[PDB]
């Protein structure tokens, strides 16, 4: 049929600027994102440091959903472009230079040990008994 | 060490910025060496050949000189630059 | 070379090949396939483990040239142990027969009847392989 | 020991201006990688390799303990030779010591982090193959060692 | 032997038992969950460790132009009469004579020990 | 230059790559740093090479190292690593040509010094990390000449066995036909000489 | 609905796009112009078990770029876009990599010389004075 010899020529455009940048969101395939469940989610910079040169946060469906942080690509591309093809009913391919490439990783949530009490377990670190039953205990 | 070095360690120190309030701002850029040289009593400088290095006891140096720009704010919007070549 | 073994100090770690701790829940169908057909053969009569028994299990090989080189038997060996340990440690040991040469390790059974039921064995297999002397 | 020889052989790393070493899985947990996996897959590149896995568990336990990134920079700030008067300072302090005394030649920049970390995990690698034998101890008169 | 990662937050995964039903379980710490072990061993070692040097052999190494290669030993998948052969030459094995051969033909990787 | 031209061949930077593909690729460090991973080692090593040789982007000075069985490839482009010329070998013959010589020996008059036997690619630096991965010859007549294979890939070729020595055993007439301590102490003498 | 939420419609329809990594010439060539609205053709070429990939320089442009694809599947990506009205939005997924190569091998390197020597330029070298500075 036509599919086995098909053969597909668009025209290429690229825009002067753009009212929205363009960056790449990138999750570790370990990490199984689905988008399914993403019903809600937000994005906004840390306020750990306390703007533009600062770590991204995500929060997907509220505080019930898995968080994420994004983290600047600190390797810059200088002799290298990178470009995001998007269909369009013109049928002819446009590229985007990417402002930024972020890495997101999971934050997973749970009663995490605070910076105190780690140093109470610092003692019994050498020597511990039952690694279940400490995190029992809090 | 000459060619590479001695520059790229210049121009690695960052710029200075002194602050009274007038900001005063100092750049070394560039480097410049003269052929070994060597001055007399009277301040005559004559190129100083190895040979009379090593009987008059002279070492055997190269000044250095490097461009610096020295640009100034008065806090009342304007800007002044100047440049003190081959320092 | 008799008088050669009695000096030399030999201990679990030169005549055993490999060790596992296996789970082993229940002591009458054993996860391994081969140790089952041995293991019923001391499970007819059990003898001060009938009570109770620790689920965890400890299952060690014995390599069959280092211990024809020691002169070392599967008899001793749990003797040792048992001596050792006293009524700590249950020990069960194939035959000589087989190719491959076993000894099943449980905790006492009083026990089972405080750190912990399954990072005891780590310590026991460590202090077994080094400290202990054959 | 009874529990010292359970668990194994741990790793542990001498950074600069510091006091006294840290366990390796907590610098890791400084550079902001939390869980195991995203911290082994930055030390094991092959997790069907069972004797590499087995090595890193006393390391892991170890540090068990902390897990987040401020708690790690903490424990690493209040060991640094000059300790914060609070623990914001300490992690300021702990971060900078991270930024620029620990691998410079990897990076300084604020963003480096993935670059230190597959560093470290390089070198946690290579001290794993030379204690699984498969790799030969480096030699100091190998003269290609040597400038 | 297997490693197993809790599916929350990517944890390791220890043994557990329950007495309730008293069937292995890997259970995550700090996490409060739970997994249906099937392996039922948690721990092994071998002190002998016989581990086929083949596995650790790399098929690149026929590309190495310091190792010797061999007329004599043909490769059985393929038949390529050319092989790099040489020694494991690594700790651990106190004895360490015997030849490991790579078929040196492209795209044929095969390794074997005579 | 030695990480821009990386970065334009397929070589996979430690950002943007995930750590299960750091099994099959081999990494690649410049002056010690953790650059990328690729997956052509093989190639890039003939690239590499071949660049240097042109006096392309790679400089002489620059060693490249590939280890095979560690899957990692090492550029180092740093001060203080000693090295010495070799001649290259390809097909087991040497690059160098009658033509390189007859040019060498009408050395005045004519431009053509050693500078053109290394842009000429047929003689290049190697450094002692680079020595373990080359497979050398002592020399062609002898070494790469068909005979009983001893060995089939030679790399390079020595352009002199006598070139080990140094200033002051280079003077020690027949020194290999003496024990060797005596040509220790003969250049500690040789210095110590008048003249 | 606030200014934080992140339209994830593009994710809903999930629209495919292909992440390209391509050289600086040809991207500082687009740069020149970059507001003709036309740069260049994609060319796609499949065959019965076998898909080819490559791009043509617009001849205005220059006074063939071979594509090779790249798997996917060990990595997740997903474009998002930052509206200058603070409205986040998903783009779409990429599906699919590829990567630009030149079909020069010889003068090519000639092109890559210049650019290093460009860089160059700024790069700055200690001078000679031939008299002494007075
Ligand atoms: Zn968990
Ligand atoms: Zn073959």
């Amino acid at each position: 049929g036509p599919s086995s010899q098909n053969v597909t020529e668009y025209v290429v455009r690229v825009p002067k600027n753009t009212t929205k940048k363009y960056n790449i969101m990138a999750f570790n395939a370990a990490d199984k994102v689905n988008f399914a469940t993403w019903n809600q989610a937000r994005l906004e910079r840390d306020l750990s440091n306390k703007p533009e040169d600062q770590p991204w946060l995500l929060r997907v469906n509220g505080k019930s959903g898995r968080k994420f942080k994004g983290i600047k690509k600190g390797g810059v591309t200088e002799n290298t472009s990178y470009y995001i093809f998007t269909q369009c009913p013109d049928g002819a391919f446009e590229a985007f230079p990417v402002h930024n490439w972020y890495n997101f990783t999971p934050l997973a949530r749970h009663r995490t040990l605070t910076a105190e009490e780690a140093e109470e377990e610092w003692e019994r670190r050498n020597k511990v008994l039952n690694h279940f039953s400490i995190m029992q205990q809090r | 060490f000459i060619q590479m070095s001695v520059q790229r360690i210049v121009e690695d120190a960052p710029p200075i910025d002194l602050q009274a309030p007038p900001r005063y701002l100092l750049k070394f850029e560039q480097i410049y060496l003269s052929k070994p040289t060597h001055w007399e009593r009277d301040g005559a400088p004559s190129p100083m050949m190895p040979n009379e290095a090593r009987l008059r006891n002279l070492t055997y140096s190269a000044p250095l000189y490097v461009d610096i720009t020295k640009t100034v704010i008065k806090e009342g919007e304007e800007q002044l630059q100047t440049q003190h070549q081959k320092t | 070379k008799d008088i050669l073994c009695r000096l030399e100090h030999t201990t679990l770690r030169k005549v055993t090949a490999n060790t596992a701790i296996y789970y082993d829940p229940n002591p009458q169908s054993t996860v391994v396939a081969e140790d089952q057909e041995w293991v019923n053969v001391y499970y007819e009569m059990p003898d001060f483990d009938v009570a109770r028994i620790s689920p965890w299990l400890l299952r060690v090989e014995l390599d069959r040239k280092h211990m024809t080189d020691r002169k070392l038997t599967m008899e001793q060996i749990a003797e040792k142990i048992n001596a050792g340990f006293g009524d700590d440690l249950n020990c069960i040991f194939n035959d000589d027969n087989a190719e491959k040469l076993v000894l099943r390790i449980r905790i006492m059974n009083s026990d089972e009847n405080k750190m912990d039921d399954d990072v005891f064995l780590r310590c026991i297999e460590s202090n077994m392989l080094t400290d202990m002397t054959l | 020991g009874a529990k010292k020889s359970a668990i194994g052989q741990r790793i542990v790393a001498t950074l600069p201006y510091i006091k006294q070493e840290v366990p390796i899985i907590i610098v890791f947990r400084a550079l902001g990688f939390v869980s195991d996996r995203d911290i082994l897959e930055h030390i094991i590149y092959d997790f069907e390799d069972p004797e590499m896995m087995e090595m890193v568990k006393p390391s892991l336990d170890e540090a068990f303990v902390i897990q987040e990134q401020n708690v790690a920079l903490n424990f690493i700030g209040s060991r640094g030779a000059k300790p914060g008067v609070t623990k914001e300072k300490r992690i300021k302090y702990a971060k900078e010591v991270l930024q620029k005394e620990m691998l410079p030649h990897v990076g300084v920049s604020d963003f480096c982090e993935t670059k230190k970390a597959y560093f470290l995990g390089y070198m946690v690698h290579r001290l794993l193959l030379a204690a699984l034998g498969r790799r030969e101890l480096d030699d100091r008169d190998h003269y290609g060692n040597k400038r | 032997v297997g490693i197993r990662f809790c599916q929350e937050c990517n944890n390791m995964l220890y043994p557990k038992e329950d007495k309730e039903n008293r069937i292995l379980l890997y259970a995550c710490r700090n996490c409060d969950y739970q997994q249906e072990a099937d392996n039922s061993c948690i721990y092994v070692n071998k002190i002998t460790h016989e581990v086929d040097e083949l596995t650790q052999i790399i098929a690149d190494v026929s590309q190495d132009p310091t190792l010797p290669r061999t007329e004599d030993h043909p490769c059985q998948k393929c038949g390529h009469k050319e092989a790099v052969f040489f020694q494991s030459h690594s700790a651990r094995a106190e004895d360490a004579m015997r030849l490991y051969y790579v078929c040196t033909a492209p795209h044929c990787g095969h390794r074997w020990t005579e | 230059p030695i990480l821009e031209f990386l970065e334009e061949w397929s070589m996979e930077n430690l950002e943007e790559i995930s750590p299960a593909a750091i099994a099959d690729a081999t990494k690649i460090f410049v002056n010690g740093c953790w650059v990328g991973i690729h997956k052509d080692p093989e190639q890039l090593m003939n690239t590499l090479r071949k660049l240097r040789r042109q006096m392309d982007i790679i400089v002489s000075e620059v060693s490249m190292i590939r280890d095979i069985r560690e899957r990692e490839i090492r550029i180092y482009t740093d001060a203080g690593r000693i090295c010495r010329p070799l001649l290259i070998v390809e097909k087991q013959k040497l690059l160098l040509k009658k033509r390189h010589i007859d040019q060498l020996k009408e050395r005045e008059y004519n431009n053509y010094s050693w500078q053109d036997l290394v842009a000429s690619g047929v003689v290049e630096y190697i450094d002692t990390l680079e020595e373990e991965t080359v497979m050398l010859a002592m020399t062609p007549d002898d070494l790469q000449e068909k005979e009983v294979a001893y060995c089939s890939t030679y790399t390079h070729c020595e352009i002199h066995p006598s070139m080990i020595l140094g200033v002051c055993a280079s003077i020690i007439p027949f020194p290999d036909h003496n024990q060797s301590p005596r040509n220790t102490y003969q250049s500690a003498m040789g210095k110590q000489a008048m003249g | 609905a606030e200014r934080g939420e992140l339209d994830l419609t593009g994710a809903k329809q999930n629209t495919g796009v292909w992440l390209v990594k391509v050289p600086k010439y040809l991207s500082q060539q687009w740069a020149k112009a970059s507001g003709r609205g036309e740069v260049g053709k994609l060319r796609i070429a499949k065959t019965q078990g076998r898909t080819e990939v490559s791009f043509t320089l617009n001849e205005d442009l220059a006074n063939e770029h071979p594509f090779v694809l790249q798997s996917v599947g060990g990595q997740t990506l997903t474009v998002f876009t930052e509206s200058s009205s603070d409205k986040l939005s998903l783009e779409g997924i990429v599906v699919q990599r590829a990567e630009c190569r030149p079909a020069a091998s010889e003068n090519y390197m000639r092109l890559k010389r210049l650019q290093i020597e460009e860089s160059s330029k700024p790069v700055r070298l200690s001078q000679q004075l031939d008299k002494v500075v007075t």
